[PDB]
């Protein structure tokens, strides 16, 4: 039967090449008869050419493949929370089987243009650079982009941890559940990785996807796809959901590998030229929903690892051009103690304040911009042998300020905590304070404010803004919590 | 001619020039 | 300060005309490895 | 003609036709699928069989497949009823508004105005837009490259342009977004509808909307700009108006162009790009100009890759614009609105041959002034404002009147800015500088010419303004 | 099965089967040689016949040889027995000194072990180095990388660990040298012996060695990491023991299989590598790895081609690494060694949590001001320094003694330096900089700072400078 | 190819045959081209030292013999001069007694033109090297695989001696042209190029070679192989792919400098780039008692020299760092053909690394050095022959230099 | 034009050259103006990719330079044993950021007899013609 069934002319390099076959169709699951799956990428003529799900020791001239019929699904919805899973949707933290009800289809269609609406609810990181100069709306795709080991990842995570503040609270639409996708990585890394997650609760809601640096090429292609699915199935039921791909670049690599075997034509950089509409299609089904269709949203933190900080090499170029903004990390800020590396000027939100909250917004705009005025001093500080009392001034606001925006990890911050310690320097009260303090100053004002005024926080919150009676109430802990720490 | 060194160079010169002026002023 | 006057004014407009330079260098370098990268990838898979 | 499908690789897929082959270019259609498969013709690979690129998802395909030859390329409904409507890149409808009725269907591979329908002479295309009119000036069926993307604004310079061209030459726009961003479309289409240009209740809509997002294969996103193209040359080829083309974003019509051409296994030229740029971005242009019949002129949003001017995609492409519109995050903050760059903005047409001696020298009298004060900008700060001259104190006065008398309000903006959009001629736009660098209203003050119309509004202001 | 060689090129022979195709990574013996020549299987072409890389000299092959199939991936000697041995990519001995007895045999090819196999314990492996230990502190049981360029410190770095480290640990060791220089293996090989890690009269040999070098054939490059990383799985596995694992220099596998990769039939993928670069380093590194079982301390070395760290090989090893000490030919240059980059190289560990807070301050502080000093290179460069800040000058000051402090005469390199080797404790090393961030002293000379161990050295050396 | 000491003061061509038409080679031997290096068991470490004649070498990037040591530079920076004077400098051993001391040499021209060659062996013979030395010639119209194999067989000649407990000493001049020919006949082959359009496996190409230059034990004879491979920089990058390959095969090398080389300093030796993987352990003690620590004393030099280009407030150790770097920058310098006897060699480092000299002027440093070495040359060759018997610097011989150093010094200071 | 298949404006300086001989050949004196070389460069450089010959440096085929040769040798000036008529070329070639030793301006300036350069800087500060008068030859 060369109709439903094909044989093995020749396997090597993951690539199978069957003939008969004849009546799969593009992308279908096919078996080998030892048992392991492959895709057809490739119908051709005289020939499919199959993507091997596996070691190609298990595969030999003649082995006798047959159809599934099936296209790739995976298992989907809420019983996947917590779990460990591979980009089969198999679990693969031995703690048993995932009893999912629904199955979705890992490759659809994004959400055409008339489903959709502005996006417009916050989608909080915890973090305060983020948080209030670079703003995630629910239903955005915003992109962590950065050279190797600048913090990229730790972004995801503490947005991840930050999420339990909401998650645990009883107003059911500001919880997002989260997804990590962890492509090439290697195991060790993500064991570290649900550990971190598991020690401060936030697995609960979390569902790792991971496609590791052994696992055959197609299955870290996939990984994202299977985990996007997974997403969906939040997205569409009025729940909103967070997903991380960690990272694009590997997943690139991985797909760029298979056409290369497959023998499609390489266009710069050896990629085929489908590598762009390989992530369009993947980020485009991140998105805000109307009420008609029930307002949840699929938010997408895309990971993209530059190379001596090249932002225009080939894979770069395509994500940051079809997401709604970068966050940028530097290793030189880094290295000079900003830490989240994010360099401020060149990060970008094109969503902007339709997502910041009008509490941060009271004090996110002018931070904005005596930093924006800072950057285009700040070269003169270092050689700055007589400048006028003006700009010395920015240089001021300008490093105090910028010691406002660094962070420890693992420690995301509520809406509320944030805006009370960057009105703190925003106001000028931390202007005659030591630069070299204010990570002590606020650390301990935080602490202060966390202890004794909760209800000043707790009005903040909801009053939604600081209004002119806590903004009273906060000159004066600032201003007796500063002498308090000068003495 | 690296990408590297190039943008290495311009970095500094580009602060030479933003001191140099003002001390010009 | 007549004379450190003048010195940082042409200093200040040689960076800017080395700045401009190097740009243009940075960008015909920038193009050149590309190409140059991909006619490696080409040459390599035409010989198969 | 019925072919079979013999192989389908990615989104290229082939056909294999016994009797009949369909010509390059034509438009195929999959037989037995959910939705519509259009397979445009690349090649004749000889044997009886075609070399096509999907204009959608390949998925599910299968070798055998049953393929109808349309007999011709991708045909759109044309004319009227598209206005206001959004289309597909095959003419569909993704408004959900139902079928785009329309009495003619137009072939989206079109050949360009042979030479003896060329027009012979160059003029100015008014938009009512100080800046615009003043220093940077359109040209009838000219191509112009607006650089400045967000927070400046583009998307209300785009809807003002749309309304200004309804009104003052009664001509119509099309807009085709090439690899758009679904939310940003979505964005893009409340927003003229809130702004009226779009109108879902009447047949008062401006603007017909072509998308080609980013979703879609390398195939569509390559052809949605012809067919945007298609549809502007109706209301000029066929209702002789001077329409308005909009590609947004230029450079992502030459990056599906590579796309493409890679899948068709071509060799890449310099920097990756396509063999045949030059071609795939002439045969478009081309179609855009001023005709004996009437004209498209298009604003198109220009890319520049690595911030390199030199690099194939962009230097091929300033190759045709008659015309650059700079939108600038620094004017903006002046408060100046359009945020358009007075100095860097440029056009082919600022020549005194084109636009006549006085244009030309008020338009140079403006960014002169413009350029000097800017000079004293350094100075003022640092020194302070005094060793300023009977002369340094005037051009700085004037400079400061003009940057504001070069802002202006849209009528595009009334749902919002609470104020009355101006749609100020060119004749008051020369007359309103030539007087301010005259000397005529220095005695008016500064606020007086901020968002204003022409230049008797600027002092009436001032009287409101004691 | 016996099959017969079609065609030879190079170190890829085809081989035709009758009956009996042997299955993918199968070893092969060519019939008819002085010595045993493996072939490994690489691919099925179809039509019965297989392409191989050989695992040694192709030279006399003759098209129609015979071909037995062995029935087995490449499997070696794997046990206790091995220590104190040094063997071939394919088992055998090479010492000299006779079998190799073990109880059980290994294929090198395995599965890595399972996500729900991995260990998450990170301690702190102190090792000697002022600038690692400060900086860029290695984790027991963690994957550690030295990358760079040819000569600036590669060898001599896993040379003074091996002796810092290896030498007092108690457990087994395996030294795999992979496409290295011979010459080494045998300055290794008796440094081993002089001085007990490897005794050839008794069982207390502490070390197994397995040698592919650079003399040989792309096959035997791009299979001794198995041979070598085999025998150190058995130590972990089957024993449970904690293993200490040397590779130098695991870039030679890579680039092994990128000189057969055009001979495979691939269209090339960037920089010239083989498509399947990472998915090979991956199915591989994955195996270097400590488990619930057993526990491994692998150090590999990492060449950077053309010194290019982006370099899709480097590039691709990062991931695979928990501690990274990027060495510099910039800094090499200057006579610093270890030429270490101290704003390139880094820890998982570096975190206050599990090295504390004075750990971290003062590492973070060295690395402030060294990156701080490197922005001002380039502009005191031309524009001088007096307009300078006192402010900042100061910390031109500083770090130019830091960066002096960093270096260190290692013991292993008195022919090259003239110097005793110094190897510094933690805390000798944390005060040694949180010193000289505070300004204690200011007053030595620079010069005072470069090669010395321990701060009181540096002190005892400004007075004996001091004329 | 033929193989054996019949070949000496011979030119052949890649294959054996003679080209100096002085008639057939009396060759009772043949040796395969290609042979895997001795393995681990059979060698021994580099321990006996391989004289160059050339200070800056033989006292910072010393060599050893079973050592590979690169030359490596731009065009015309001097890379055939360190070798021609390596093979001069051996008459010393080869004229004397001993035969453990004695090296024999293989000079093996690749891609290089037949005129240059003949001035090559003529200059070899003026010196009265030919005698010990083979020259296997493959040059510019020889055909790519006459190119290709030659420095293969040029390895061979030079086993004969390694494997018979002799000394041999081979040049590869150079491994650049080599790769040419490689990658040319391999893509007539139709073998797919690599990266920059060579084979995929260039660094095979020299590896293989390469390792076959050791030490044996004496278990094997003692004997051994030493390899000074040349390889072509451009625009002085040794970042470069192949010479980054070739680095990382070789014992260590020594780059050569256009700068340094038009400064005035010649050799052109770039004191910080180049290296020794044997370190000392190829140093008698003389010299390694004096340059022990001067490597990295330079390599320091050159940084602070850069740092003061504008003397920024500079203490002492560094002004004193700055009047040892300079005085010993010229002592290092050196002519052409002139080869050292390592005793001279440690007479004038002593002179500059003992201080004697940081008062004398720059100026006058390369003056004095002929001065000096004339007058202990002369006058004190019982200094100089118990310097060069012991092997090290005694500590009355070290009594009688200072006492010759600083009298004559005055003297010459008058 | 921009809108004719690359082989049209490949052919197009070389039939126009044709009809410039016509007078050169018979006594006569004809003036040819190839506007520009630089397009015609790229217009070949896409029939040599699509047939397929090696790209060399900027992707250009090996022969571009005698792409040009060819055509310019045709200028010339006759004898009068051969009429003593004569053909005049002015071809133009556009550089990028006045970069004068890219691959297609220096080879053109290997075939011409001199160039004239206009500069942008001129241009904007009111030179124009924007020649270069230190760099322009004849």
């Amino acid at each position: 039967d060369l109709e439903e069934t094909g044989r093995v002319l020749s396997i090597g390099d993951g690539i199978a090449r069957v003939h008969g076959l004849r009546n799969v169709q593009a992308e279908e699951m096919v078996e080998f008869s030892s048992g392991l799956k492959g895709m057809s990428l490739n119908l051709e003529p005289d020939n499919v050419g199959v993507v091997v799900f596996g070691n190609d020791k298990l595969i030999k001239e003649g082995d006798i493949v047959k159809r599934t019929g099936a296209i790739v699904d995976v298992p989907v919805g809420e019983e996947l929370l917590g779990r460990v899973v591979d980009a089969l949707g198999n679990a693969i933290d031995g703690k048993g089987p995932i009893g999912s009800k629904a199955r979705r289809r890992v490759g659809l269609k994004a959400p055409g243009i008339i489903p959709r609406i502005s996006v417009r609810e916050p989608m909080q990181t915890g973090i305060k650079a983020v948080d209030s100069l670079v703003p995630i709306g629910r239903g955005q795709r915003e992109l962590i982009i950065g050279d190797r080991q600048t913090g990229k990842t730790s972004i995801a995570i503490d947005t991840i941890i930050n999420q339990k503040r909401f998650n645990d609270g009883t107003d059911e639409k500001k919880k997002l559940y989260c997804i990590y996708v962890a492509i090439g990585q290697k195991r060790s890394t993500v064991a570290q990785l649900v550990k971190r997650l598991t020690d401060a609760d936030a697995m609960k809601y979390t569902i790792v996807v991971s496609a590791t640096a052994s696992d055959a090429a197609p299955l870290q292609y996939l990984a994202p796809y299977s985990g996007c699915s997974m997403g969906e199935y939040f997205r569409d039921n009025g729940k909103h959901a967070l997903i991380i791909y960690d990272d694009l670049s590997k997943q690139a690599v991985a797909y760029r590998q298979m056409s290369l075997l497959l023998r499609r034509p390489p266009g710069r950089e050896a990629y085929p030229g489908d590598v762009f509409y390989l992530h369009s299609r993947l980020l485009e089904r991140a998105a805000k929903m109307n009420d008609a269709f029930g307002g949840g949203s699929l938010t997408a933190l895309p990971v993209i690892e530059t190379q001596a900080g090249d932002v225009s090499a080939y894979i770069p170029t395509n994500v940051i051009s079809i997401t709604d903004g970068q966050i940028f990390l530097e290793t030189e800020l880094f290295y000079k103690g900003i830490r989240p590396a994010i360099n401020v000027g060149l990060s970008v939100s094109r969503v902007g304040s339709a997502a910041q909250t009008r509490a941060m917004k009271q004090v996110a705009g002018t931070m904005k911009l005596e930093l924006a005025q800072y950057r285009e001093v700040a070269a003169f500080a270092q050689f700055g042998s007589d400048l006028d009392a003006a700009t010395q001034q920015l240089l001021s606001r300008g490093v105090r300020l910028t010691e406002l925006l660094k962070q420890g990890q693992y420690s995301p911050m509520a809406i509320e905590e944030q805006v009370a310690v960057i009105y703190a320097g925003v106001r000028g009260y931390l202007d005659k304070l030591e630069p070299s303090k204010i990570t002590k100053f606020e650390n301990a004002f935080l602490s202060h404010v966390i202890s004794q005024h909760q209800a000043l926080l707790s009005k903040i919150r909801t009053d939604g803004k600081i209004s002119e009676e806590s903004d009273a109430k906060l000159k004066e802990i600032v201003t007796n919590f500063l002498a308090g720490f000068e003495a | 001619a690296t990408l590297k060194d190039i943008t290495r160079r311009l970095k500094s010169i580009k602060n030479i020039q933003k001191i140099t002026k003002s001390m010009k002023m | 300060q007549s004379a450190r006057m003048t010195a940082m004014d042409n200093a200040s407009k040689n960076a800017s005309e080395m700045i401009d330079k190097l740009t243009l260098t940075f960008n015909r370098t920038r193009q050149a490895v590309i190409t140059k990268e991909l006619i490696e990838i080409i040459s390599g898979a035409a010989a198969l | 003609t019925t072919g079979r499908i013999v192989a389908v690789i990615g989104a290229v897929v082939d056909v294999q036709f016994d009797e009949g082959l369909p010509p390059i270019l034509n438009a195929l259609e999959v037989q037995g699928r959910e939705t519509r498969l259009v397979l445009e013709v690349a090649q004749h690979l000889g044997e009886s069989t075609v070399r096509t690129i999907a204009m959608d998802g390949t998925e599910g395909l299968v070798r055998g497949q049953k393929v109808l030859d349309s007999g011709a390329p991708i045909r759109i409904p044309v004319g009227p009823e598209t206005l206001g409507r959004i289309m597909n890149v095959i003419g569909e409808p993704i408004d959900e508004r139902g079928p785009i009725k329309t009495k003619q269907f137009a072939a989206i591979h079109a050949e360009a105005p042979e030479f003896v329908e060329m027009s012979v002479e160059q003029e100015i295309l008014v938009t009512g837009i100080k800046v615009v009119d003043l220093l940077a000036p359109y040209a009838k069926g000219g191509k112009i490259g607006l650089f400045g993307g967000a927070g400046v604004g583009k998307t209300v310079l785009i809807m003002e342009l749309i309304n200004n061209v309804a009104k003052a030459h009664g001509g119509y726009s099309v807009f085709a977004g090439v690899g758009e961003r679904t939310r940003e479309g979505n964005d893009l289409y409340h927003e003229m509808i809130e702004s009226g240009v779009i109108n879902l209740k009447d047949a008062t809509s401006k603007v017909a909307l072509v998308y080609g997002q980013m979703n879609e294969p390398p195939g569509a996103r390559a052809r949605v700009a012809l067919t945007g193209l298609t549809v502007a040359e109706y209301f000029r080829d066929q209702e002789g108006q001077d329409v308005l083309l909009f590609i947004d974003n230029i450079f992502r019509f030459t990056q599906a162009g590579s796309e493409v051409s890679a899948l068709l296994g071509r060799i890449p030229s310099a920097v990756g790009y396509q063999p045949t740029l030059a071609t795939d971005m002439g045969t478009m242009q081309e179609r855009i100009t001023t005709t004996k019949k009437g004209s498209i002129t298009s604003v198109q949003a220009i890319y520049v890759p690595a911030d390199d001017l030199t690099d194939p995609a962009p230097a091929t492409t300033f190759a045709h614009l008659d015309a650059t519109t700079v939108l600038s995050r620094a004017i903006a903050e002046l408060g100046i609105y359009p945020a358009v760059d007075p100095l860097d903005s440029t056009s082919r047409i600022m020549d005194p041959n084109i636009v006549g001696s006085e244009h030309y020298d008020v338009a140079r009298g403006v960014q002169k002034i413009l350029q000097d004060y800017k000079s004293l900008q350094d100075i003022i700060a640092i020194l302070g404002m005094d060793e300023l001259s009977e002369e340094d104190k005037l051009t700085v006065s004037r400079a400061r009147k003009i940057q504001r008398f070069l802002s202006q309000p849209f009528q595009v903006a009334e749902v919002f800015t609470g104020h009355l959009g101006k749609l100020v001629p060119l004749k008051e736009t020369i007359k309103g500088f030539q007087q301010i660098l005259a000397g005529e209203y220095d005695h008016l003050p500064e606020q007086a010419f901020y968002m204003v119309g022409p230049i008797e509004e600027a002092v009436a202001k001032a009287d409101k303004l004691a």
